[PDB]
RNA sequence: UGACCGAUAGUGAACCAGUACCGUGAGGGAAAGGUGAAAAGCACCCCGGAAGGGGAGUGAAAUAGAACCUGAAACCGUGUGCUUACAAGUAGUCAGAGCCCGUUAAUGGGUGAUGGCGUGCCUUUUGUAGAAUGAACCGGCGAGUUACGAUUUGAUGCAA
RNA sequence: GAACAUGGGUGAUAAGGUCCGUGUUCGAAAGGGAAACAGCCCAGACCACCAGCUAAGGUCCCAAAAUAUAUGUUAAGUGG
RNA sequence: UGUGGAUUGUCCUUGGACAAUGGUAGGAGAGCGUUCUAAGGGCGUUGAAGCAUGAUCGUAAGGACAUGUGGAGCGCUUAG
């Protein structure tokens, strides 16, 4: 048995966030919240409340347990992205994109 | 009546795609690239499916030529004399008997030595 | 044991038991088709003969009789508007030696 | 004859000869103009005289 | 002053091989249930 | 396609060779050594695995030359830098470090691709001493067509 | 009424059109259709300040939830079988070990230690690998037509 | 229109120069030899094959085939 | 040259032939597919069109058939 959760449209670029993905992939959940509260980023305390969430979903709809628990998958999707605009010299104007994360997580057991 | 084009131009760039599978880089992604190597390959196969009748004769030729100096003898003797005793053998059976059958390859070198 | 028979335009090497494949005969499948052509004959009796060794090879079962693999061949010029694709499926005769004569 | 078997005579309707539409049916591209000139040229050419 | 030609997949990823972040050191509490920075203090980290 | 035997590991066995330059003249001595080394001398040699045997010399410093090759016949070398020609070497280079005479003679000879640079570190030659490869119980092979 | 169009088509305008916007003024002039049969538009519980999730419920369908029929490429990711840190490369093709597979069943399929051969494509030229021109990539659109005459050829009807 | 070989003019019995004449090849021709080399030598590809005989050029190694035989010539690496 | 096959133009008057089959600007001939109409006969909530995958079939442009996704129309034969 396994429990997911996502956050969809989140306003930080997907490449900056997936970047604090590779530290908390293949580890214990005790251990995955600890090194979340220890990184300076600014995706920090974002993925946390994703991961603190998706431990509560396997705690009240599986009832299992919370010690014995490691995030199986993790990874983050690109959504829609907004366009602006920023004057440049000589009449020119450039372009500016805001683009946005799907960011995704889920706990297993270490079974099937 | 206006004729819209649709399913049809996909259709024919979908199996240009499937020939070029196991190219690198994006030459098995897009199909402007893939058209060019798909053209060329068929360009070399052509060209090469006349080399490889020229290959192997060469390398019959190099492995009689290494078996016919342990007799005290040379491919070019050796095969001058095979074809004053009156025999018909393509040189890819001669190689694949002295790989075999050595005994076979020993007697056929005494009857081209004493046919000189 | 072994012999060296030399149909449609080679020559290959039987090892009495063994499947081999030919160019198109004139026969049917499930036929006995037999080669009166050997140049030579050794493993048990060293025996090589110049034309023949007056010994045909025992009559080897036919079996599949179909076309091979379907190739493409493409050909184009350089900054020349000139190309070319065929298709092609030469036929064959698939058959077993189970026993030889000399 | 029938409405669903109807059939015109031999050799009496042909398909009309389209240029410019691949390099396999061997009017395309130049469709048969030459290369440059003055009657290569669109709705080009002198006076009949 | 401007790129001759384009980067590839391959050649984009080999450049983002030493682009990443390290791990901190995680000065386990002694006895609190928490966790403390290293050579430091916190609210929740007793030791 | 057909019948055609073709050889691969664990199906060939390689041997070892002893020769001796006493009254060679480096070139003919060199190229019937390339063809042992390349091993052009089996039935069963194919040209995209590593067949053959290797070689190895005890006397590189009693090669000889027909001629004024002796005095003439420099050697160059550069080293990626303005004006590094170094030719320093001449033909007399037999009597200072002469194992890499015969080593660059026997290795001009051979292809420059990735199976030909491994088939020339098969071969082993010594100024005058003997070799110390007792335990590979090799042949002696002296006698050159 | 139609061998007329069916949302880049047909009116510039199927919807917020001579409207956003642009110019002192005359004037120029866009983009944008589709949940379901019926709002029955997610009651309730759990994590979070909220946004959004995970169960449950409504429905034939919830990967039909208003980024709402179908959802193709370019592009961005996660897992996994075989392979890679002594090597000079229009990247393919011919031959060929080893290690895994199992089909529209056939002298099957995936990967590739080594060997031989090999200077993209279009245009313009006496001649272009050219250090001559064009194209960042992918998708949609984009160039011998019709009316009336003249001459020649095939087909059919009647024939001085 | 171009080179190659010949027959001339022009220029300086200069030019991968320029203008005519007679041939061949390239243009519109792949394949083998000249180390690489549209025009030089040999030869004109309808398609399959892990068959055979030859042309120019070649046979110590790279790299298919003589470390062939007989006779002279050459001491410069001439060959190159 | 040997052995099997494809096309022609001939020939002889049913398959052995006889020859022949590099190609640019151009000339001539035979075909494949797309949208709409007419007639005849068909398929479809027991799942149409589209989309994805596959080791299949034809001398080329191309054509079928299973399987997954999709939820209302669309093929085939002759001619225009």
């Amino acid at each position: 048995m396994e429990a997911k959760a996502v956050a969809r449209t989140i306003r930080i670029a997907p490449r900056k966030v997936r970047l604090v993905l590779d530290l908390i992939r293949g580890k214990n959940a005790a251990e995955a919240i600890a090194i979340l509260k220890l990184t300076n980023k600014a995706s920090s305390p974002v993925i946390e409340k994703v991961l603190m969430s998706a431990l509560a979903n396997a705690e009240h709809n599986y009832d299992m347990n919370t010690d014995e628990l490691v995030v199986k998958e993790a990874y983050a999707n690109e959504g829609p992205t907004l366009k602006r605009f920023r004057p440049r010299a000589q009449g020119r104007a450039s372009a500016i994109n805001k683009r946005t994360s799907h960011i995704t997580i889920v706990v297993s057991d270490g079974k099937e | 009546p206006r004729v819209k084009g649709g399913t049809v131009t996909r259709a024919r760039r979908k199996k240009t795609i499937k020939l070029a599978k196991g190219y690198f880089g994006s030459k098995h992604t897009l199909y402007k690239v893939a058209k060019q190597q798909v053209m060329k390959s068929g360009q070399y196969a052509f060209r090469d499916r006349r080399q490889r009748k020229r290959d192997f004769r060469k390398l019959w030729i190099t492995r009689i030529n290494a078996a016919a100096r342990q007799h005290e003898m040379s491919y070019s003797r050796l095969m001058n004399g095979l074809k004053k005793a009156g025999i018909d053998i393509n040189r890819k059976m001669l190689s694949e008997i002295a790989i075999s059958d050595e005994k076979a390859f020993a007697q056929l070198v005494t009857k081209a030595k004493d046919a000189l | 044991m072994f012999a060296i028979i030399e149909t449609g335009g080679k020559q290959i090497k039987v090892e009495e038991g063994q499947e081999i494949f030919v160019e198109k005969l004139d026969v049917n499948e499930g036929d006995t088709f037999t080669f009166d052509k050997v140049l030579f004959v050794g493993g048990d009796s060293v025996k090589v003969g110049a034309p023949t060794v007056e010994g045909a090879t025992v009559t080897a079962t036919v079996n599949k009789q179909g076309r091979g693999k379907k190739i493409t061949v493409f050909t184009y010029k350089r900054r020349k508007n000139s190309k070319r694709k065929k298709g092609h499926r030469q036929p064959y005769t698939k058959l077993t030696i189970d026993k030889i004569n000399a | 004859m029938k409405l669903h078997e109807l059939k015109p005579a031999e050799g009496s309707r042909k398909e009309r000869n389209r240029v410019g539409r691949g390099v396999a049916t061997g009017n395309g591209k130049t469709s048969g103009r030459g290369h440059k000139g003055q009657k290569a040229r669109s709705g080009g050419g002198v006076r009949p005289g | 002053a401007v790129p001759k030609r384009r980067t590839s997949k391959t050649r984009k990823n080999k450049r983002r091989t030493h682009f990443k972040i390290s791990v901190p050191g995680m000065t386990e509490c002694p006895n609190c249930g928490e966790y403390k920075l290293s050579h430091r203090v916190c609210k929740n980290c007793g030791s | 396609m057909r019948q055609t035997f073709m050889a691969n590991e664990s199906n060939i066995e390689r041997k070892w060779y002893v020769i001796d330059a006493e009254g060679q003249t480096l070139g003919r001595l060199s190229s019937e050594v390339a063809s042992i080394l390349r091993g052009k001398n089996k039935v069963t040699y194919t040209p995209h695995v590593d067949t053959g045997d290797y070689v190895i010399v005890i006397n590189a410093s009693k090669i000889e030359f027909t001629g004024n090759k002796e005095t003439d016949k420099v050697y160059y070398r550069h080293s990626n830098h303005p004006g590094g020609i170094k030719s320093i070497t001449a033909g007399e280079l037999r009597r200072t470090n002469p194992e890499r005479l015969i080593e660059n003679s026997i290795k001009g000879m051979l292809p420059s691709t990735r199976l030909g640079e491994k088939q020339g570190k098969k071969l082993f030659v010594y100024g005058g001493a003997e070799h110390p490869h007792a335990a590979q119980q090799p042949e002696n092979y002296e006698l050159r067509g």
